This record gives C-alpha cells, sequence and structure tokens, in this order.
C-alpha cells in the first residue's frame, strides 16, 4: 500500500514544528516558485 | 581586559609601589607581583557599538532566509550579496545595513 507515509519516507514531504519554522522559506503556492512575466 | 595569575591562576588587582611609584598588580591570594604594561585601571562607556559587525559567521552565506542584494563588492566586484541591518537592537541604533559577499566573504557597507 502506497499512502501518505510512503511520501513522508521518500523525502517529498516532511514535518516542521514552530521552532524549525523559524529557519525556512515557505512558498505559498507552487506557482510562486517561479517569477511570472 | 584583566589578566590572571601565572602561578595561582586567580586574577590580579592593582596596587601602588610607594617606594617606586609604579602601578603593579597584586594577587590577593599569593605573593606574586608582576610588572604591567598599561597604566589604565578603569573604563566606562555609554556610547557603545559592540555588536555592529559581530553578527557574522563564515557560513552566513548558507542562510537561505537572508535577502540577496545587487551591491558591487568594492573588493571582489561581486554582483550577489546577502544583506542585513545592524544586529544591535537598541532604540536609538542606526538603520544602516551590512553587506556580505558570498564570493569573497568580506563584509562591507554602502557609504
Ligand atoms: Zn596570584
Ligand atoms: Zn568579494
Amino acid at each position: 500500500v502506497y499512502g501518505w507515509s510512503s511520501l513522508v519516507t521518500s523525502g517529498v514531504i516532511e514535518y516542521v514544528d514552530g521552532e524549525e519554522e523559524e529557519t525556512i522559506m515557505i512558498a505559498m503556492t507552487p506557482e510562486d516558485l517561479q517569477t511570472r512575466s | 581586559s584583566f589578566r590572571f595569575c601565572l602561578e595561582c591562576n586567580n586574577m590580579l588587582y592593582p596596587k601602588e609601589d610607594k617606594e617606586n611609584q609604579r602601578l603593579l598588580y597584586s594577587c590577593r591570594n599569593c605573593d606574586y607581583t608582576e610588572l604591567a604594561e598599561d597604566p589604565k585601571v578603569y573604563r566606562h562607556e555609554l556610547i557603545t557599538n559592540i555588536g555592529e559587525t559581530a553578527g557574522i559567521v563564515d557560513d552566513i552565506g548558507q542562510d537561505p532566509t537572508l535577502p540577496r542584494s545587487d551591491k558591487e563588492c568594492p573588493e571582489c566586484h561581486s554582483r550577489d550579496c546577502v544583506f542585513f541591518q545592524s544586529q544591535q537592537r537598541r532604540k536609538d541604533t542606526n538603520m544602516t545595513l551590512f553587506y556580505v559577499c558570498l564570493n569573497c566573504k568580506k563584509t562591507f557597507r554602502d557609504e
């Protein structure tokens, strides 16, 4: 069975608490990752 | 910056050689007394700036949250620099910035 835990263990989603959140830069939507024309 | 004892490893305090009028430094535990170099004995500051450039590390380029600027490195002509303001947090502090090259690692300013 390939579910959520397989995504978490394949390194494509991870968990962050409030403290770790201090050090990261979160894009709001997948489009924000690239600047539009 | 006060020193420490070469024998007892405690800290030396000032004293006066009334028979020679030269500022020694006296250990309050042992009898050792060495000659000093600097006749300063005290300091006091109200306009201080310690913490201006101290908020920098070698791997400060590795911080991915710092905004990146286009300022020219006067040193290394680098068109990519991360920047930040004075890390001192007092109320009357300036708002001038600091600039770190990710190429040359020299910190600089825009003045
Ligand atoms: Zn001593
Ligand atoms: Zn440089």
